[PDB]
This record gives C-alpha cells, structure tokens and sequence, in this order.
C-alpha cells in the first residue's frame, strides 16, 4: 500500500508497505531516500509520535495515509 | 585547515540567520547549495504548514509547534547535517549531492581507498552508521605530513548511545580535534565486536568526551556492521566559492 511521507517543506516521499510492517521499515525506505538514519528520524502521525516497533496497522496506517517526517532536535 | 573553518563559519552563520537555516535544512537535494532560493524554500514550508493546519483541523500555530515553521531556527539531526555538508564541498554549477545517487563502498573497500590516499588530494566521507542510528562527515584534507589528520563534523538528535548535540556546538568545541585513519578504522571495526569501547566512542562522539553520557544499551546490536559509506574527492576552492556565494543571502 502507498503512502506519503511529507518534510517540513511539503516535500512528498511515496513509500509503499504492508499492514503488519514495522513503522520501523517505513523509516529504512525514508532513509533510503533521504539518507537520514532512522533513529534520527521523527514520523508524526496526526499529531502524534509512533513507536518504531509496532506496525503500520497498529498505527492504523492505510493506503493514502499521510506522515510528516520531522528532522530537528528536541 | 581552511576547510574546518568553512563549515564552522557555516554553522555559525545558520544558527543566527533564517536564510542560512533553511538552506542547513533544506530538502531539494537535485538543487546545489549555491544555487538554492531561501525564499521558496521557506514559502514552501508555509505552504506545507498551511496546507496541514487545515488537514488536521487545527491552528497553524498548533501544527507549528509539532512541525516547526519558516520564522524560526531549526537545528537538524545527523543525517540532514551531513547531507548539507557533503553538498558545502561538492556541490557547484554541474554537480548537487543527494545521498540516494551516492555509490556506497563496503567496509573492505573503504579500507581500502583510505589506506591508499594521495597525499596531495582532499576527500570527504559521509558515514551512516548502523549501530550508532548516526551520520556524520569526515574530512580528509591533503597533507604534507607523513599520515593523514581527519575532522569530524555533525550533530544529533541523541537517541542512540550518543547524546543530543547541536551543529555549531559541535564545530565550535570539537570539530577541530584531529583523528587518525587509525582512530576511524578502530570504531569501524570495532562497533561490531563483542565488546565495544565506550571510550573510544566518547573521544570520537561526544563534544566533552564524556564516557558518562553515553548509553551503552541504545547500541543498535544487529546493525553494528551496517554502514552507507560514500567517498568523494574535493577541491578546497569549490568549497571556498560555496561559502562566498552564501554569505552574500
């Protein structure tokens, strides 16, 4: 399923993964992209943070869904 | 070492203006540093913030405060540091780096090609580091001297074995501290051995090499020996002329 990862300039990320993946795996594919290590990397989900180990479905991440990829320190 | 001093200036000047900040954060890899336009580049983000105020259903300043914004300075983590850094060297009229074009080398290539350098060239290395959940830039100026000092430049969100450190903190305390090919290749090698050297990283990683502040259990174990490691050559005065031309937004 594809799903749109966006920086903080608008800037869109298509990444495709399956329900049961890891929000982990969504951040190796951004890596991949981007070449920002995944620990380095904070994905919001509506407002909120997610833990990397649960999966896309816990998170309730669908098709069109759509992340934002923040990349500045705490 | 005229290089150290470019990317601290560089540093110092994006912690202070807005400009230079967008241009340390920005995310148009297929543009070249020179050639990026502050004004688009922060008209984009409050598009983006915007657009996302009336997705959320909520105020701009709420998505503000969870996203950041135009109107203020934003420090990045390793990897966006390390990407505009490689772009500050590389980059000019016919060249823009972008990580996902960069050819990595293995750990024994590596070895290799840094085992074997001219002494008159400069090179530059952009390191992910698996283990560490880090990126970071090592500068390998040309030297006269019978082996090779090399700098080590970055920051970090500090959720890993090392903790948070802010670019220009960075450039300005520890950035100069000079390290050997040898210094490198131990923490390649040895991140992935049963043992790890807490010390070794501090010395390396932390702005006060302060062993104290590292957390040994954020090791990311099974990636110890996953790396991106890409390689470049550079002349000094591609550098230069970077900088010049950004001083002048």
């Amino acid at each position: 399923m594809l799903i749109k990862v966006k920086t903080l300039t608008g800037k869109e990320i298509e990444i495709d993964i399956e329900p049961t993946d890891k929000v982990e795996r969504i951040k190796e594919r951004v890596e991949e992209k981007e070449g920002i290590p995944p620990q380095q990397q904070r994905l919001i989900y509506s407002g909120k943070q997610m833990n990397d180990e649960k999966t896309a479905a816990d998170y309730k991440i669908l098709g069109g869904s759509v992340l934002h990829l923040v990349l500045a320190l705490r | 070492n005229p290089s150290i001093q470019h990317v601290q200036d560089f540093a110092t000047l994006s912690a202070r203006s807005l400009r230079a900040n967008v241009l340390l954060n920005s995310d148009d890899h297929s543009v070249p540093i020179h050639a990026k336009n502050p004004s688009e580049l922060l008209e984009a983000i409050d598009n983006n913030i915007s657009q996302t105020a009336q997705d959320w259903g909520v105020s701009i300043q709420e998505v503000e405060v969870i996203l950041g914004s135009s109107k203020r300075i934003i420090e990045p983590v390793a990897g966006v540091t390390a990407n505009t850094i490689m772009k500050l060297f590389l980059d000019n009229d016919i060249f823009s780096y972008s990580f996902e074009k960069g050819q990595s080398l293995s750990l024994s290539q590596l070895q290799e090609r840094l085992a074997s350098l001219p002494a008159h060239k400069n090179f530059i290395l952009r390191v992910n580091d698996g283990g560490l959940g880090h990126a970071y830039v090592i500068d390998f100026p040309a030297t006269t001297n019978p082996s090779r000092d090399a700098f080590l430049y970055q920051s970090d969100l500090g959720e890993g074995v090392t903790r948070e450190v802010r670019f220009e903190d960075w450039m300005t305390q520890k950035a100069s501290h000079p390290i050997s090919l040898d210094d490198i290749n131990t923490h390649f090698i040895g991140i992935a051995q049963d043992q790890i050297d807490l010390a070794h990283i501090a010395k390396l990683f932390d702005v006060d090499g302060n062993v104290k502040m590292l957390r040994a259990d954020h090791l990311i174990s099974h990636k110890t020996s996953e790396f991106n490691f890409q390689l470049f050559e550079y002349d000094l005065k591609n550098l230069e002329n970077n900088m010049s031309i950004i001083k002048t937004h």
